[PDB]
């Protein structure tokens, strides 16, 4: 209301309204949470079918950036695809220049600088994405990071991105997060996603769960969720 | 007035035509036809007419024919019709202040420039050919 | 912005930069018979600041002094440019650069920044001096690219008042010490009441070379000089 | 509404309306329908003309030996992405000496159309791609959008009044998966005969069908191997 | 329905600035040109001598080759640029093709340069209109005119500048199908038909399709005006 | 109304910056030259005649440009340094190219083309 | 005033520009406090953390960024500008080490960072990196140093130094405290830093919120204190 | 809408719709495909007696069997004609054969709507293309937007509505040549304003057995006097 | 009960135009050998009264020159007037 056009200009009270408007763009996006255990990091995304036109296995927001790192994006999908390609490129340069796996702090700092560089100038807009970054290493343990649309990148035990950002972490934080291995945390994330928004505004949603840790020996892939089928036989027991 | 002229108790053959000077500030309740049909404007006269109204007005004085009407005509190329009259009358006044029969060019210059204030037609443009 | 003239007047963005110069810290500089005296007015905001870190009086070569009245952050930039340029002259000609050639090239740089249309002008007015070929000089520049030549001048707050004192006080013939005396007089006319060995900062230019005085001799001299 | 002019500007509700306007520019194309079986993928479009005497503007165009696209919207961007498509096909056909999988090609299409949707100085592409192909795992029916959010389906339909087509696809998407080519194609035109107002009927010269098969090369048909496809119908239930 | 610039169409399908850069041509000095069958002739009016300078540098008629001649209207600086580039272009045509330069080629060049100058981003259109007269192929006289749009447009006689409708109306009312004597007298009648015809502001130059440019002398033109006045008396 | 930049034309059509550069000429120092054979002269008015200058320059408006040419100046001062250096460099490049002094009219048209290059372009 | 709506970096009438003096409170949107003190042959940084979450970590909330092995810093303001400024500082210190063969003095580094911010200010079409930076380091023949770098490109450096949100009050306490001529025997420095932050913020809190970065002329390496010795200093000033 | 790089809320071309509007002011032209061959006609709209009629170009020669007609703006047509001439010669270079008319017009509409000022404006001309490929005669019509289509008998420019209507009245598929010629000039002297004579219009007919000289020169007088 | 159809109309393209042309033509002494579609193309955008004004100007010519069956040349001059000399003033020519 006065000056919020360019991404270079300041306000009479000193903040950039472009960055705020891009931050609350992801607020309308789907709910995506993440949490780590003592030997791994678990992702989970509330994903919704439009009406009946999807195929249940298209456009998966669970990407796979490096051999041990993947994203859990939410927001504008194509911008997240481009950012995932940039992250693949950065891990490519590191693997080509130093001969070992990228530490997640350095990767997150390069990605944060790339996002900040798209927030700086006036020709371009800030990104409309907010994503998660998990990892595991034998000499480092489990690491879960978090990048906002502005470019502030730091670490968590658990997080949530979407509508129910507070309404997930209200009952995320009552989890005994340290003493659990991630194979419990699979159905834990299942119940957390299943709590929020069963039928209220939309009609139907669908669950994806990504999975990295010591049990994959350092690999990162989606769970065989059909194996052990841990949502629904507990989701039907989570309504009471 | 409107109900009288071109409305009720209509024309028949009653020629009451309304000419003006502007085009803008009027109520369009009569811009629509019927009330008044045709419209005409007026530019300022051209060189062919400039020399014409010159000889019309410069005739009122024993012209010092060495003065260049065409210089006045092209310099004062936007003579609506008042400058011509006023200019020639005041040129005669300038001259006959000295009781001269002819009117040297300088008297015409003074007459016109008194008549023609605030006139700067040079660049622009002013800066061409 | 900077690409188009006014209906009748001048370059408003250069006039505003000149106003920002006139709203700056005061200074005074006097050309005498044998040397040139520069003097600034450097007040710390608090009692916390150190007086050995930032320097107003700054040499360009061993015999060329230079002060300003404006913004240090642009001052240092065009100082560094003048450094590199003077060393390029000394590369080309193997001879220390004359002050007129310095003022030409620095004025060319400032003029190039006054050209269109995305960069702002400097908010810096210089006072350049040096002792080239016996006769010393004094050259003031401005953000507009222009330059002048002074016998004694001032820039900053109350430069008009200090200049009317300079017209009355100064003359044609003095020595460097009497120049420093009248310079601290005309700077003390307009500065605050507490003037110490650190609130001022003075460099001179003898024919033997530039000399940037110390707080020892500055405190010795301005210990109630008159 | 004074923020609603360029691609760069985020809205105060976060919805960049240039993307919405490009979507609405896609909504004014011709109707077209693409749907696949387990072994054969068929996309069928609708032709139009400028006048009676002139020929019809074509929609199904060839790309590669196993790739063919439908289209809706602009035609300069259509041929631009066509040339880029053929170029990236013959690039990998040169280098790897294999046919391309479809998914990486459409990812390259999204990465191609990403740049004109984020920087300043290019417009988003008004484009209506319906892509049929063959990787090792059978037919694929993808669709694009000017927002580059490409979708995979089993049967889609884009263009003007294409929603009744979608209702038909809803009530026969279970039936689609089993059948061979002929009744599959006539399900496609039993979507196209509802993409039309009821007072006129689909003739020969205005319809186009392109089949790609697991052993069959991509081939376009026009009126003459379509006269076999147009018989085997009844009237609409008036 | 805005204002700037030369890239936007009107709401009813016009370009305002081509028509508006034609106005500077429409309000400039007059210059006419006709072709005879063997000798071509043209000339400018409004010498406009300010009593105290030289005028050999302000010449509005120049040449690019030994076969072709120039004229213009509008503003003179754009004429200076176009003539400078045109000399270069005529010489570059002489570089490859070994002919004397055809008039149609150099007019296509002028119109093409003018239009690709007008199409581009924010370049002000050349507000001139040239007359390009020459006779090369079997000594065939040609004269073409230009436009700020860039439309070369071949005529047989021409009138531009201030009040060009009246001047072209006289060539309309003269122009007979039925000899360099009638062409000289036709130039005399055209310059007598000028907007002022002061008798001393007349500047004319001719070419007899084998020669070079000939600048006349304002005593020969005085006898031309005298025989025009004699024929005007013989009309009565 | 149709102000914004040096380009494009006004609706009659005239120019904006040309007349306004002329009106930027009008408030400056006065120069002249005189009609003389076997010699020619220049006159100039001193701007800023204040008593605390130096006058050590011998020339504030005159610029002896080649050997047998000088030039006065009027207008905005610091554009003229850019112009005088470039003009000297043009004439000196001519002398380098031919080893004959510059016959002054192609010098004048060179500077006019330099100025006209900023009259046409934008912005 | 404006009027001109101060959208780009130009000069307004009488006489300032508003972009940089809007950037001077981009620090103030950080919600954070920093204090530096130089008394003697040591130098102390102190800065608190605002972590409301138990799900959030504690190691990676660190604002003390070890620039080189003898130079530390702390940041306030928004985080992205701060971290990018820190990597520019590290890159340019490494450039010094490559070009000139020895360890960079802390003065030239602040000059180079200020010049980068001025170039970001001089040319438009870039945001002027709204974060403030305080540096510390030991130099031979000069002792310890404390410097401050502005977003405008105005470096300075001085004895008792503070920037953030509430540092008019901090400099008021440091004028009311650095006026008595006692020496500063390193626990005098730690005690005055803890108590100056404890009087400005008035919290008197656990040893787990503030971060303490020190450097001393006995071990010129930059050093971040541990919870045990932070607790030791806090109860050592507890009377 | 101001600008070639902004869509509409609905479905407006703007930078192109105003070009399609700018077509309509130009002079008319009529080309008719017949299996015997393609005929073509145009109106010059001669203003002056000094306006020399053979210098106004409407029908130019691209190939030995490929003709053309232009519309509206003159110089965009000059650009496209120049490039079209250059590229057919390139085709003859690398293929020893004639670039067919569909390939010609695709080669033109590769950049007929490719207007970009950064990374210039859209063109203001409608074109009518006739030629004889291996499939016999062809008649082709493009637009500024590159939306190129085949047309059997297309009319452009001014008064094209009644031209199309009265053209669809008389035309069918099995017409002859001369019947189509006089049917065209009937439509012409119903849509022109001046008296039809030797200097107003010009024809261009191409036959497979008469590939050379796609023109009629003052036997056109004999054609007009037969009405 | 009050107003229940909500019809609307605006400028007809040429057909209602041509019809009104003929209407006002037979409404006065005109030449039958004239056409309208030609004149219709001339008519860019106008109300019937404007068109009626074209008819009036044709009458003005037929008052100047002794015309009975107002010819399409009388109407040609009338069109010159209405659509060029009355399109707004005269400001079209001098560029083809
Ligand atoms: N559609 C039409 N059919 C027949 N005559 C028409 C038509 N439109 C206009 N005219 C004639 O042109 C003249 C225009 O008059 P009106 O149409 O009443 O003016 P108007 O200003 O449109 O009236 P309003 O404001 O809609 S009540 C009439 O005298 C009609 O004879």
């Amino acid at each position: 209301t006065g000056y919020d056009l360019s991404a270079s200009t300041f306000s009479p009270d000193g903040r950039v309204f472009q960055v705020e408007y891009a931050m609350k763009a992801v607020e309308n996006s789907s709910t995506a949470i993440g949490i780590r255990c003592k030997d791994g990091v678990v992702f989970g995304v509330e994903k919704l079918v439009l009406s009946k036109l999807y195929e249940e296995g298209s456009n998966k927001r669970l990407f796979n950036v490096d051999r041990h790192v993947g994203m859990a994006v939410a927001g504008l999908l194509a911008d997240a695809r481009s950012l995932a390609d940039i992250a693949r490129e950065e891990a490519s340069n590191f693997r080509s220049n130093f001969g070992y796996n990228i530490p997640l702090k350095h990767l997150a700092d390069r990605v944060a600088m790339y996002v900040h560089a798209y927030t700086l100038y006036s020709a371009v807009r800030p990104f409309g994405c907010s994503f998660m970054l998990g990892s595991y290493s034998v000499n480092d343990g489990a690491q879960l990071y978090m990048i906002d649309p502005s470019g502030v990148s730091y670490g968590y035990w658990g997080c949530a991105i979407g509508k129910a950002r507070q309404a997930a972490k209200t009952e995320i934080e009552k989890l005994q997060m340290k003493e659990m291995t991630c194979r419990d945390i699979v159905k834990e994330v299942a119940k957390i996603i299943y709590i929020v928004h069963d039928e209220v505004k939309d009609k139907a949603f669908e669950l994806e769960l990504s999975w990295v840790g010591e049990l994959t020996n350092g690999r990162h892939e989606i769970v065989p969720k059909d194996i052990r089928e841990e949502a629904e036989k507990y989701a039907k027991e989570s309504l009471k | 007035l409107l109900n009288q002229l071109d409305g009720f108790d209509s024309r028949g053959d009653v020629k009451v035509i309304m000419a003006t000077n502007r085009i803008e500030t009027l109520d369009p309740a009569l811009i629509r036809p019927g009330r008044i049909d045709r419209k005409i404007e007026f530019p300022l006269p051209d060189e062919k007419t400039k020399k014409r109204i010159f000889q019309i007005h410069t005739s009122r004085m024993t012209l010092a024919d060495d003065v260049t009407l065409d210089d006045l005509i092209m310099a004062k190329d936007d003579l609506s019709g008042a400058d011509i009259k006023a200019i020639c009358t005041e040129a005669g006044l300038m001259a006959l202040r000295e009781r001269r029969m002819k009117v040297t060019n300088e008297d015409f210059k003074k007459s016109k420039e008194n008549v023609l204030y605030k006139k700067q037609e040079g660049t622009p443009e002013g800066l061409y050919l | 912005s900077l690409t188009t003239f006014s209906p009748s007047g001048k370059l408003v963005q250069i006039e505003y930069a000149l106003a920002a110069v006139a709203g700056g810290a005061p200074s005074v500089g006097i050309k005498a018979a044998n040397g040139v005296v520069l003097a600034t007015e450097k007040k710390q905001k608090s009692i916390l600041y150190d007086e050995r870190s930032v320097h107003k009086v700054e040499p360009i070569t061993k015999h060329i002094g230079l002060v300003y009245s404006g913004m240090g952050p642009d001052y240092r930039v065009l100082v560094h440019r003048a450094r590199k340029l003077a060393q390029q002259y000394y590369l080309v000609y193997q001879e220390p650069i004359p002050t007129a050639q310095l003022v030409q090239r620095v004025a060319s740089v400032m003029q190039e920044y006054t050209q269109s249309g995305g960069v702002r002008p400097f908010g810096v007015s210089l006072l350049i001096c040096g002792w080239n070929e016996g006769r010393p000089y004094l050259f003031q520049s401005d953000p507009s690219g222009a330059y002048f030549a002074w016998k004694a001048t001032a820039m900053g707050k109350n430069y008009v008042n200090g200049k009317t004192f300079l017209e009355k006080r100064y003359n044609e013939d003095l020595e460097l010490e009497d120049a420093i005396h009248t310079a601290i007089l005309t700077l003390k006319e307009s500065f605050e009441g507490q003037m110490t060995e650190d609130n001022i900062e003075v460099g001179i230019c003898n024919e033997a070379g530039f000399r940037r005085l110390t707080p020892t001799e500055v405190k010795d001299y301005l210990a109630a000089i008159a | 509404n004074q923020y609603d002019n360029d691609v760069t500007v985020w809205s105060p509700q976060g919805r960049i309306h240039q993307i919405e306007y490009a979507m609405e520019a896609v909504k004014q194309g011709s109707a077209t329908v693409g749907l696949k079986s387990k072994t054969h993928a068929v996309l069928v479009a609708l032709k139009r003309a400028q006048s009676e005497l002139a020929a019809h503007q074509k929609k199904i165009l060839h790309v590669d030996n196993h790739i063919g696209i439908s289209i809706a919207g602009l035609t300069a961007d259509a041929r631009l992405l066509c040339n880029f498509m053929r170029q990236e096909c013959l690039d990998s056909r040169f280098v790897f000496d294999r046919p391309l999988p479809v998914s990486r090609l459409v990812s390259l299409i999204g990465s191609k159309t990403q740049i004109p949707t984020q920087r300043y100085g290019r417009r988003p592409y008004g484009v209506g791609l319906l892509i049929a192909g063959y990787d090792d795992m059978g037919p694929h029916i993808f669709q694009t959008c000017p927002s580059a959010n490409y979708f995979d389906c089993r049967a889609m339909s884009i263009g003007a009044r294409s929603q009744s087509a979608r209702t038909y696809l809803e009530r026969h998407m279970s039936e689609f998966m089993e059948c061979n080519l002929n009744e599959l194609v006539k399900h496609g035109l039993r979507a196209l005969r509802e993409t039309l107002p009821a007072e006129q009927d689909l003739t020969t010269k205005n319809v186009s069908i392109g089949i790609v098969g697991k052993d069959l090369e991509f081939t376009i048909y026009d009126d003459d191997d379509v006269s076999p496809f147009l018989e085997g119908l009844e009237e609409r239930p008036q | 329905s805005y204002d700037r610039a030369i890239t936007v169409f009107s709401p009813d399908g016009h370009l305002f600035q081509v028509e508006y850069a034609q106005e500077a041509v429409k309000k400039g000095s007059t210059a006419v040109g006709v072709r005879g069958r063997d000798i071509v002739v043209l000339g400018v009016e409004k010498k406009s001598v300010a009593k105290l300078q030289d005028e050999r540098t302000v010449r509005k008629i120049c040449a690019l080759d030994d076969n072709v001649c120039m004229a213009f209207a509008g503003l003179t600086a754009d004429a200076r640029i176009v003539i400078n580039r045109a000399r270069v272009e005529c010489q570059s045509h002489r570089l490859t093709v070994e002919d004397p330069v055809t008039v149609e080629y150099i007019t296509r060049y002028i119109a093409s340069l003018k239009q690709r100058y007008t199409q581009s981003n924010g370049r002000r259109p050349f507000g001139i209109s040239a007359l390009i007269v020459g006779f090369d192929f079997d000594g065939t006289p040609r004269l073409y005119q230009t436009d700020p749009s860039g439309t070369y447009h071949a005529w047989k006689a021409n009138a531009i500048g201030r009040g060009a409708k009246s001047v072209r109306e006289f060539l309309e009312k003269n122009y007979t199908d039925e000899t360099d004597d009638l062409t000289i007298k036709l130039v005399i009648k055209a310059l007598l038909e000028v907007v002022q015809s002061g008798g001393k502001n007349i500047e004319l130059a001719v070419m007899r399709r084998d020669q070079s440019l000939k600048i006349l002398n304002p005593e020969e033109i005085e006898k031309y005006v005298a025989e025009i006045e004699k024929e005007k008396e013989e009309n009565e | 109304r149709y102000d914004s930049r040096t380009t494009i034309f006004s609706p009659e059509g005239r120019l904006y910056q040309v007349e306004y550069a002329m009106e930027a000429i009008g408030h400056a120092g006065t120069c002249l030259g005189i009609l003389a054979n076997d010699g020619v002269l220049l006159a100039a008015e001193r701007r800023n005649i204040h008593k605390l200058l130096d006058e050590v320059f011998f020339s504030e408006k005159i610029y002896k440009l080649n050997e047998d040419m000088a030039c006065s100046v009027a207008g905005i001062t610091s554009d003229a340094n850019v112009l005088t250096n470039e003009l000297r460099l043009i004439a000196q490049r001519y002398l380098l190219q031919y080893q004959e002094p510059i016959p002054c009219e192609q010098l004048v048209t060179a500077l006019c083309d330099i100025k006209q290059a900023y009259t046409q372009f934008g912005g | 005033s404006a009027g001109f709506d101060r959208h780009i970096t130009i000069f307004s009438p009488e006489g300032r520009l508003y972009q940089v003096e809007y950037a001077f409170k981009a620090i103030n949107q950080g919600g954070l406090t920093s204090v530096a003190v130089r008394g003697k042959d040591c130098a102390v940084i102190v800065t608190q953390k605002k972590v409301p979450d138990k799900l959030l970590d504690s190691s990676t909330v660190t604002h003390l960024f070890k620039i080189t092995e003898n130079i530390g810093c702390v940041m306030t303001g928004m985080t992205a500008d701060s971290r990018s400024q820190v990597q520019r500082a590290r890159y340019e210190a490494a450039n010094w080490k490559y070009k000139y063969g020895y360890e960079i003095p802390v003065d030239m580094l602040c000059k180079r960072i200020a010049d980068i911010s001025q170039v970001y200010t001089q040319n438009a079409e870039m945001r002027p990196l709204g974060c403030c930076m305080i540096l510390i380091g030991i130099d031979e023949e000069q002792g310890p140093q404390v410097y401050k770098c502005d977003p405008a490109g105005y470096y300075c450096g001085f004895k008792a130094t503070a920037a953030g949100v509430k540092q008019t009050e901090s400099t008021s306490f440091l004028e009311k405290k650095v006026k008595k001529k006692f020496d500063w025997t390193f626990e005098q420095t730690v005690e005055t830093a803890i108590t100056c932050l404890s009087t400005v913020l008035s919290i008197d809190f656990k040893p787990s919120e503030i971060e303490v970065g020190v450097v001393t002329v006995e071990n010129p390496k930059f050093r971040i204190l541990t919870e045990a010795e932070i607790d030791a200093h806090l109860v050592a000033l507890a009377e | 809408d101001r600008g070639v790089n902004t869509f509409s809320p609905e479905g407006r071309l703007f930078q192109v719709e105003y070009a399609i509007e700018a077509i309509k002011l130009g002079s008319t032209a009529i080309g008719i495909q017949t299996s015997e061959g393609v005929c073509l006609a145009v109106e010059k709209r001669i203003t002056s007696p000094l306006m020399e009629p053979s210098s106004i170009e409407k029908i130019v020669e691209i190939d030995a069997h490929i003709g053309c007609a232009m519309s509206g703006l003159i110089a965009d047509a000059k650009t496209l004609i120049d490039k079209a001439r250059v590229e057919t010669q390139n085709h003859w270079f690398t293929y020893n054969e004639t670039m067919t008319v569909e390939s010609v017009t695709q080669a033109v509409s590769n950049l007929a709507l490719q207007f970009g000022e950064e990374d210039s404006r859209p063109f203001g001309v409608a074109l009518l293309f006739g030629g004889v490929d291996e499939k016999g005669p062809q008649l082709f019509h493009m637009d500024p937007s590159g939306t190129f289509v085949q047309c059997d008998a297309r009319a452009i420019g001014s008064a094209s509505e009644g031209a199309q209507s009265s053209l669809q009245e008389v035309y069918h598929k099995s017409m002859t040549l001369k019947e189509a010629i006089k049917s065209s000039l009937i439509i012409l002297k119903q849509v022109m304003e001046e008296k039809l004579n030797a200097t107003n219009i010009e024809l261009a007919t191409v036959q497979p057995g008469q590939n050379f000289h796609m023109f009629t020169k003052e036997e056109l007088e004999e054609v007009i006097k037969d009405i | 009960g009050r107003l229940d159809r909500k019809i609307e109309f605006s400028l007809p393209d040429l057909e209602g135009r041509t019809h009104i042309f003929k209407i006002h033509a037979r409404s006065m002494s005109v030449e039958r050998d004239i056409r309208f579609e030609l004149l219709a193309r001339l008519c860019p955008n106008s109300t019937g009264a404007e068109i009626r004004s074209v008819c009036t100007e044709a009458g003005m010519f037929a008052i100047r020159a002794r015309r009975k069956i107002a010819t399409e040349k009388d109407f040609l001059e009338a069109v010159n007037k209405v659509i060029k000399s009355y399109a707004k003033f005269s400001a079209t020519p001098r560029y083809m």
